[PDB]
């Protein structure tokens, strides 16, 4: 979940 | 003007906190999500006469938006309280978990009845086929149909964002690492949705569970959205989306 | 005698009265278990099938049996009628073999007293559902519901207003709204310590609906891999 | 059609 995990801790 | 008088003039009690979070969860619904009012619609003819297998055109759209309004409900997600007080992992959960189910929803707030149509984040507007030929195939008719049957609720934004917020924020989730912590974000959200239809709706009493039960409607149809990515997946020339596939995986 | 309140005790004593006439307790049942393919997961074992298929097939008869004791039912058009208990069928089998789950064996127990073991409901044609069925029987007996709140979630399943191609679901709607109403007085009865128990216990709906489409693919499957037909009501009820 | 059903329901 690369994607997410960037976009939640972003 | 004057506001003529009328009634027994409905009483409520005194509900500060569950105001605000109602106050901050209609925000960020609105904030995250335009509404039909305010979009300016347009149209394409790509095979508006009839069904397809697939309009590899609009998909590429459909496909595109799509991928916009997972990054919207992300952010509509991140501004729900306490939502990034969870874990990484559990947060991920409950958006893999709920992702399809609010766009369903969504999607079906920008349905306009008398012309059979759906309308998108930027204003793209398809009718029931080429919705069908975009990417919905068998299940148009059953999104379209949710859609009618939302109709009669006349949600507005704050009920549909606490509906959102109440889908994602879901104890219930397999997997979570702190599953109790997210049943006590959801109580207030149910809450607080209660007492919002009490006060917008005094005169109809079963709204509450009427509008909880949507959910239900929403998880039928979500359930078979696995079944189409598969199907999509063997259409389609190259990828899914990469964002797609990981709220699908 | 307030009217309203003396209505809804009269649907709810005969919603329970329906479900427990139409669907045996797990305290009421003989158990008694075999040694069928109970050790390994196979693909399908036709014996176990068989059996499984034959107790399913009688409690859908129970099941529409319990349809005709719901107030209104009868009332709705033939069609819709037809329409509201195949769409529920599969609901309703799902919550009902869920109140037969025994944790600590890790049994559930049909209507004759069957008792067969996780392996065992594989092999009987859950197949790759398993797991997700008994998973939900695990997440539903802490709640502990009794034979009312059992039958008002069965009835509410079945008398369902958003069902495809109805031809009154307004009707049908209206005739939920009781249901409902009816579940949430007597829970906030049976529960009083416990707040939001309307909307969780409600919301377990949400699940089984999904199990249920999940079933429905399953017989899709299933049907490759029988060599035979299903039971002439299982084929009705999953068209 | 199947039968079945019909016959349960005038039952
Ligand atoms: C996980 C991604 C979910 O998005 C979708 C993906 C899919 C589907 C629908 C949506 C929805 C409901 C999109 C809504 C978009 C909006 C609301 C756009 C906008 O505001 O601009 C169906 C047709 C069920 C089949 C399966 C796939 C994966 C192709
Ligand atoms: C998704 C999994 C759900 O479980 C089921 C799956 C299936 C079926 C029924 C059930 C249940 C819940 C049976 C319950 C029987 C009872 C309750 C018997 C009794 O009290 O004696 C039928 C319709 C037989 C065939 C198709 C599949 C395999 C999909």
């Amino acid at each position: 979940h690369k994607i997410l995990h960037r976009l939640l801790q972003e | 003007g004057l506001v003529p008088r009328g009634s027994h003039m409905e009483s409520y009690e005194m509900t500060a906190e569950l105001d605000d979070l109602t106050e901050k969860i209609r925000k960020a619904h609105q904030e995250t999500f335009p509404s039909l009012c305010q979009l300016g619609k347009y149209t394409t003819n790509s095979s508006a006469d009839h069904r397809v297998r697939l309009d590899l055109g609009l998909w590429d759209k459909f496909s595109e938006l799509a991928t916009k309004c997972i990054i919207k409900i992300v952010e509509f997600a991140k501004r729900l309280p306490g939502f990034t007080g969870l874990t990484i992992a559990d947060q991920i959960t409950l958006l893999k978990a709920a992702c399809l189910d609010i766009l369903i929803l969504r999607i079906c707030t920008r349905y306009t009845p008398e012309q059979d149509t759906m309308t998108f984040s930027d204003g793209l507007t398809l009718n029931r086929t080429q919705m069908h030929n975009a990417g919905f195939g068998p299940l148009t008719d059953l999104v379209f149909t949710f859609a009618n049957q939302l109709l009669p609720l006349e949600m507005d934004d704050t009920e549909t964002g606490l509906l959102s917020a109440i889908c994602l924020i879901c104890g219930d989730r397999q997997d979570l690492e702190e599953p109790t912590k997210v049943d006590k974000l959801q109580e207030p959200l149910l809450e607080a949705l209660k007492i919002y239809i009490r006060k917008r709706r005094p005169s109809k009493p079963h709204m509450f569970p009427k509008i909880l039960m949507k959910i239900t409607d929403l998880r039928s149809i979500s359930a078979k959205g696995a079944e189409r990515v598969i199907t999509l997946k063997m259409e389609i020339p190259g990828s899914m989306p990469p964002l797609i596939q990981e709220m699908m995986e």
